[PDB]
RNA sequence: UCCGGCUCUACCUGGCUGGAGGGCAGUGAGAAAAUGUUGUGGUUAGCGGAAAUGGCUUGGGAUGGCCUGCCGUAGACGGUGAGAGCCCGGUACGUGAAAACCCGACGUCUGUCUUGAUGGUGUUCCCGAGUAGCAGCGGGCCCGUGGAAUCUGCUGUGAAUCUGCCGGGACCACCCGGUAAGCCUGAAUACUUCCCAGUGACCGAUAGCGGAUUAGUACCGUGAGGGAAUGGUGAAAAGUACCCCGGGAGGGGAGUGAAAGAGUACCUGAAACCGUGCGCUUACAAUCCGUCAGAGCCCUCGACGUGUCGUGGGGUGAUGGCGUGCCU
RNA sequence: GGCGUCUGGGGGGAACGCGGGGAAGUGAAACAUCUCAGUACCCGUAGGAAGAGAAAACAAAAUGUGAUUCCGUGAGUAGUGG
């Protein structure tokens, strides 16, 4: 969706606007995306009991990509035409993500 | 008769034209555009509502009990209007809206309509909206802008030109219509009227005749 | 055009048929079955697609307010934590077919004309038979048997082949039109089980399909058949860890949450109906249950002292007068 | 008639077509003629559409039209009807 497992991506909007994460997993179907250190719920767990804290999802639309350089970008598509390959290109300088 | 400043892209004034006095200056007729203008927009209005009456409710052709004895109130079906699912009595069905208005009564009120722009002042003919055979939007918001300040206006364009249709179609308030499709609804609606100068001669010529 | 064999046979004159140039048509009503080549022709998957992490303020959250930019062949529509052209899916605008199918097109192929046509003269033969016509009983035409033509069914009777036959609303004569009893024929026209893309001065959970949820399901009937009811926590489940009462249910602390007057019996939460607390009133009294006077008590707003009046407001009402529900 | 062998049928489908059979409630302020109606229903059949179609046709003295089908008018008129 744009944005793949393991990229770095910065958060948009939300009370974590403006920080900074990597993508743990994607849910390609709910178009939402779990990131490193944002989103922190408290969740009350009973097995001995404890109060963790881990990430609900974010919603994609809410999150950006970094760029190489270090600034969100959308990203783009190039055609390779050797190999007939669609790779991912920032907007801002145009290079490979 | 109305001497109309034509103008440019570039600026420049190119040369004028003559509104004739028989379209161009009718005495508006507020009670004629009025029921113009409703007989457009009943036309434009699609009938397409409707419910099942009790006979055409699925079920219910039974009487569902006796007539006497049981003591409770005679009920000669399960689907009657009364009855919770039952037929809507007086429903809508679908129907057209559209009426016919006598051609004299439809064309006095675009003359009238546009004869009101005429006189304050609202009338203006351009050239060409933008540079030829290359769409630019932002071109021709410049040049409206130029010419028209008001939030509305409406744009009479000859069905061949492409560049300046497709140019002004993205602006929030223009409409662009063909100078044989001119219509009372649309002149009032708008601000002003950019005409194009072979749209108005044709418009001119069709009924000048 | 040429050639051959036939027109009993061979020989010189007129026809018939086959085989080679040339046209002319073809999947058609005018005969039929195929076969290749091609067409950025179409359908059946998709891909690209411009522009703000903008500043300040409210906020849990900005898509809200104010102020700056930018795209626009894109300011259609949805989504994202509240009204988003510039965050996402997309739109404008372009691009995409290995294979299958469908439309064309060019040929193999099929058939036909050329052993053939053009225009002239006077007579015999042919031009759809148990048919047409007539009669009896019906049907149907504006026409209900009427003066009842044309069309047609069943039972009888039953003709002509062109100066023939049938129609021109009984019929007769003249004139006019046509040539029955043989057969094919596309376009204009009606429809939507299904598939694709849309639209609504259409419904929004007693509406709209009977069916937003187990739906022709549950259930009723031996059977044909009849045939329902039930949508909404929150932005995310973060769905209450832990302690206390209790067998449990349920609850109280403590937490998540912006909110628990959102706790999976969950948006908003009315009325009937059911309680709890407080103020006034009621156990000598005949009451369509109100209404008009109206003592007392309680609350309130002012001015003036301890409480006492007022162009005051409310709630109760002891007591007197009047008073026979609403609709048909 | 019996064999052997090749090709076909049979059943389903929402609407539209064509050819047959064909009611009653109802209106007539009763009712039988008539209407409802060739409607509902039933039967046999295809097609992507079907049916019709190339004058034994109209017309009315005009040296006129020129296969069929389907819309608009003619017209609620000419007529028909206990």
């Amino acid at each position: 969706m744009k944005v793949h497992k393991g990229d770095t991506v910065l958060v948009i909007s939300g009370k974590d606007k403006g920080a900074k994460g990597k993508v743990l997993v994607a849910y390609p179907d709910r178009n939402k995306v779990l990131v490193e250190g944002v989103n922190r719920i408290k969740k009350h767990t009973a097995v001995s009991g404890g109060i963790v804290t881990q990430e609900a999802p974010i919603h994609v639309s809410n999150v950006m990509v970094v760029d190489s350089d270090g600034k969100p970008t959308r990203v783009g598509y190039r055609i390779d035409d050797e190999t007939g390959k669609k790779v991912r290109i920032a907007k801002t300088n145009g290079k490979d993500i | 008769t109305l001497k109309v400043d034509v103008k440019t892209p570039a600026g420049k004034t190119d040369g004028s034209v003559e509104l004739p006095a028989e379209l161009f200056d009718v005495e508006p007729n507020i009670a004629l555009m009025h029921q113009v203008v409703t007989a457009q927009l009943a036309a434009k209005r699609q009938g397409t509502h409707s419910t099942k009456t009790r006979g055409e409710v699925s079920g219910g052709g039974k009487k569902p009990y006796r007539q006497k004895g049981t003591g409770r109130a005679r009920q000669g079906s399960t689907r009657a209007p009364q009855f919770t699912g039952g037929g809507t009595v007086h429903g809508p069905k679908p129907r057209d809206y559209s009426q016919r208005t006598p051609k004299k009564m439809i064309a006095a009120a675009l003359r009238g309509a546009l004869s009101d722009r005429a006189r304050n002042d609202r009338i203006h003919a351009v050239t060409e909206l933008v540079e030829g055979q290359t769409p630019s939007t932002k071109s021709a918001k410049t040049f409206l802008g130029t010419l028209t300040e008001n939030k509305k206006v409406l744009v009479v364009i000859g069905r061949t030109d492409e560049v300046g249709a497709k140019s002004v179609r993205n602006l929030p308030g223009v409409h662009v219509i063909s100078p044989d499709q001119l219509n009372t609804y649309d002149v009032l609606n708008a601000d002003d009227v950019v005409f194009s100068v072979e749209a108005l001669n044709a418009y001119i010529s069709a009924n000048s005749k």
